């Protein structure tokens, strides 16, 4: 067979850099900003299910062995009058799952004294860290049906130890006269991926990244009672060539 | 003779298209997992068009092929009723007139002749390309349709009927597409294009000259079995 | 020391690259690999598993009746049952296939498909079908004079409850497109279509409605290439508790 | 013989880096703009046809196989004062023929779960990736003799095939309070060229890009009852030496 | 590290660099080569095919009249019938010909030029020429008596009704220039005249109007280099539906 098969390989279906994190914060002085603005830092902990496209490349499976390649790619807007856009100093620290995530800017958790940091401006090419695989388990349990807890509260679904880990990163410059919208998006190629038990591939649109609810949409196609869309009947023929 | 099943013709020079003499596909270029059907004398063998009046005002004469051929004997029926097809051509352009004729043809057998029409940016239609057995007339051969030069068409794989020197042409084409087999109803991978550039002069009586054209489709294969479409 | 350049293509982030990178964890050990059941190294090994066609996608086929067909006896000779748009790019039964799913994430495929038909009714109906795969061109053939010319199989529901119908890979090109464009010399793929042979006789304690399960495959010749995003699925905003991911 | 044949080769002849694409989109507000003009984003259906040069270079042959290197050079101006030019990070996804192409800028079709990406900014070098052969066929019908699809509408000339995609380039910034005119230069050279029988090289000025029409010009040369320009007589000798 | 430093020429874009550069698809399969005929490995394939001259690029010559040559049985002894500009990189008779197309995207060139004159008359016609390649310095030779005493062919229309008139190369430099200077001594190439031989004889009933149809190809030791953009082809503003493929 002279077809290549090359292309449908695993270690090349999901080696992909999706999206995976995506936030405009706010770059000012927050001395009047909320509890829930981000006070030129943000936290993130990292999961595959917050954006869809790579989400249900890797609902395909089960169990999964990849390593995370994070590729940060940090963008920069100016919030009347424009200036030149500056040339931000960047850190983003890596927190483990449950650690102490920093509470400020210039908080002194920032300092890494054993954590992961990666130092990278905005004018530099974006910052690359290969995250190894960071599971207890032998897989990431992708799909993980029971429960994290002994008691009878824990979250179903949700596995700590399918979680990567936290992404917190903050810009290393202090807060500047004028107000700046910087916009970090977080790419993560999985790679070394060994892939196990495949899965019916979700036909149904996702609504939350905490579990696997489904709504559909209000009519076919992708809908809960009519997943692919409809036609007159089973003799009809959609598409068909009448010349 | 050029004997092609049933089919023969006496003569007394062809052109090999591209250097290549047209065979059946072979194996390690066949894409379609089934055997390919090869009627071997039924269509393989001449197929004589209308003959075209060669005049003093004659612009040129175009035919498509396979569209010339989608109707016409045993190979319009393996068209109409396979989905694939890949065959090469013998075509046999032949025009005699006396001794005291004068006259050129240059026929040229144009691979993919992606059409064009004149002061218009509408891409022509599907009536005006695929004209079947009674082909086309050139409104520009000068340009060849297409805004190219004629000057330059000799590029292509074709020769000359100088009524000076011979009364035949006799081009022999063999698979040209990017593809090992189409469909031959949407595609025309070949167009025979027979153009007056000196055209037909005398001083005797004006007899009516025509241009005979046999195509000979030659190594026909065909997949995709169905019903008629015609 | 060593006098270099930057060539065009530097410091960009192509998505698809295949570079080294600096690893953020130094003398990770990681777990070490134990055998897990069912391992995928190659996405055709998903394709080649067969999985249901929704035959029945339409209206008042409210959920699981899409599924399975509905048969029935009919009074008058060799009519139509069903017929099946082959496009396993664009939306119709083979949408919603292992098939079908994963080749929407490609562009070009090759290769031969394989449908079973699993007949589900009782044991004492019997019955003859018909399972004509036209290759493209003309129109759907709607009455079986028309469709036996093309490539078909007669079944008998004798101790045959299923079969293997082999759509064969009939095609100019090595691949196929998709284009948006499902009546494409470069896409279109043909129509499948099944009618009776005979009949569906049933005794007087069967139920007369039997339904047929289709299935498809892909054999082992079945190709993708050009790999694209998934159309099935789609994102107009945020999910719910994304932003508390955050937090 | 001495005189090298080298330059001349098809390898040399086609492969040089020439322009296929280029669009002065407005970078600004676009919550006034209309739906015709470009609201931070450009699809670009890739074709040779666009620009004269490097097509009646590839309009020479009749089948060809390249492996396009798509290089974008993304270059920016400021639309009554004057500030700083921004270093704008910029997005080329590739979507393959008639495949979702995104509606907005902040679409979630950027993310880019299988498409391939190209993350480059303006003051970096320019983004070069290379497309491979991406057609079905074994080459590139640059003249199609024929139809798309089985009924009587399709388009002459145009093979879908022969289409290499989209260039869907947008803008990762969001939107600054002063406009600025983004203009993006796409080269394309083609590699590992095998080309197949050659063709007549067109005289006549093209009219579309979708077909081989022509009118020519007026008068010769280049017209269409005169291509090469007029002289005399064909015993009068244009530029004779007459001393 | 690897301690560099960035030489001059460093972040360029040079349009005929020969770098390789990241693939934008990973493990992408393309179609397997197929034999397609006629494979051009190298453009002077396309130079060395004749192609036809037009020699009668005159007004009142409209369309097809441009590409032969009519001449006549003439009263007078010894009559020019045409003279041909040799410049295949300036405008001409030789510029729509694959020697003089392919040539407008070079600048030197080198090699012998090969004439073919196809006399188009009755097989009743018969007559004498003479095919004078004229090496340049003077004027274009106007009598018989001055072209003669360059490299000339004489042809008779027995059974030819073709010829191979070789213009030789002869330049004093290894190529030649384009420099808007058809008289230069590095550009020009010199002068082909035609006389009438003996006359053009032709009986009652043949067409005393017969045509020659010049070609022109060029030798296997023809060169090109410094490639260059066509001057035959230009855009002043973009195409038709150029902008429909943005939308």
């Amino acid at each position: 067979n002279q077809h290549g098969v090359s292309e449908t390989l695993v270690e090349n279906f999901l080696s992909r850099a999706a999206l995976v994190s995506k936030r405009s914060f706010e770059y000012k002085d927050h001395t009047s900003s909320t509890a829930r603005a981000d006070k030129n830092f943000f936290k993130w902990t990292i999961n595959t299910r917050s954006f869809v496209q790579l989400r249900r490349k890797l609902e395909l499976f089960t169990y999964l062995r990849f390593d995370a390649e994070i590729t940060i790619l940090t963008t920069v807007a100016v919030n009347n009058t424009y200036v030149g856009l500056p040339d931000l100093t960047l850190q983003a620290m890596f927190v483990p799952t449950g650690a102490l995530t920093p509470e400020k800017q210039d908080s002194f958790h920032w300092q890494s004294g054993s954590n992961a940091s990666v130092f990278f401006k905005i004018s530099d090419p974006p910052a690359r860290i290969t995250i190894p695989f960071m599971c207890i388990n032998s897989a990431y349990s992708v799909f993980y049906d029971g429960f994290a807890g002994f008691e009878k509260n824990g979250l179903y679904g949700i596995n700590p130890a399918d979680t990567i880990g936290n992404l917190c990163v903050r810009i290393v410059n202090e807060h500047q006269p004028v107000g700046f919208t910087v916009t970090v998006r977080v790419y993560m190629k999985p790679k070394h991926i060994k892939a196990w038990a495949p899965r019916p591939p979700r036909t149904l649109p996702y609504m939350s990244i905490a579990n696997a609810n489904y709504k559909g949409k209000e009519r076919a196609p992708n809908a809960l009672s009519a997943i692919i869309g409809n036609r007159d009947s089973v003799k009809t023929m959609p598409h068909n060539i009448v010349n | 003779q050029l004997k092609l099943g049933n089919s023969a013709i006496v003569t007394q020079n062809y052109c090999c298209a591209y250097g290549e003499w047209p065979n059946y596909l072979p194996d390690h270029e066949a894409v379609a997992i089934d055997k390919p059907t090869q009627p071997e004398t039924a269509t393989d063998r001449f197929y004589t068009l209308k003959s075209v009046k060669w005049e003093t005002g004659s612009t040129g004469w175009w035919w498509k092929l396979p569209d010339a051929l989608n109707n016409i004997g045993m190979f319009g029926q393996n068209v109409q009723h396979h989905y694939l097809y890949r065959s090469g051509f013998l075509i046999h352009v032949q025009c005699n007139a006396t001794k005291f004729h004068q006259g050129a043809l240059l026929v040229v057998a144009i691979p993919e002749h992606q059409r064009g029409a004149h002061n218009t940016n509408t891409s022509p239609g599907f009536d005006d390309i695929m004209k079947g057995e009674e082909g086309g007339t050139f409104n520009h051969p000068y340009v060849l349709d297409d805004g190219t030069s004629l000057a330059c068409a000799t590029i292509f794989p074709h020769q000359w009927i100088n009524l000076r020197t011979n009364n035949s042409a006799t081009i022999v084409l063999p698979w040209m597409n990017a593809a090992p087999m189409d469909f031959p109803l949407r595609h025309n991978q070949w167009t025979l294009a027979i153009i007056p550039v000196v055209p037909l002069g005398t001083r005797t009586t004006s007899s009516m000259v025509p241009i005979t054209v046999s195509i000979a489709p030659m190594c026909c294969e065909f997949n995709g079995l169905r019903h008629a479409i015609t | 020391g060593v006098p270099t350049y930057l060539l065009p293509g530097s410091g960009q982030f192509l998505t698809t690259d295949d570079h080294s990178s600096a690893p953020a964890l130094p003398c990770f050990n990681p777990t070490p690999e134990m055998h897990i059941p069912g391992q995928v190294r190659n996405m055709l090994e998903v394709v080649q598993v067969e999985s249901m066609m929704e035959i029945n996608n339409t209206e008042s086929a409210v959920g699981m009746e899409r599924l399975k067909v509905d048969i029935s006896a009919l009074t008058d000779v060799d009519q139509l049952l069903f017929n099946i748009p082959l496009d396993i790019q664009l939306d119709g039964p083979l949408r919603n296939t292992l098939v079908g799913n994963i080749s929407r994430y490609y562009t070009h495929w090759s290769g031969s498909l394989e449908m079973t038909f699993m007949f589900c009714g009782s044991f004492m109906a019997a019955g003859k079908l018909i399972l004509c795969y036209t290759p493209p061109g003309g129109s759907c053939p709607t009455t079986r004079e028309t469709a036996m010319l093309g490539t078909h199989i007669v079944w008998d529901f004798g101790l045959q409850s299923s079969v293997t119908l082999i759509i064969p890979w009939i095609s100019g090109s090595h691949y196929r497109m998709f284009n948006n464009d499902a009546k494409s010399t470069n896409a279109n793929v043909g129509y499948v279509t099944c009618f009776m042979q005979t009949n569906l006789i049933v005794p007087s304690e069967s139920s007369d409605t039997c339904s047929l399960i289709g299935f498809i495959a892909a054999k082992d010749d079945f190709s993708l290439r050009l790999m694209r995003d998934s159309p099935d699925i789609g994102q107009l905003d945020h999910l719910h508790a994304a932003e508390a991911a955050y937090q």
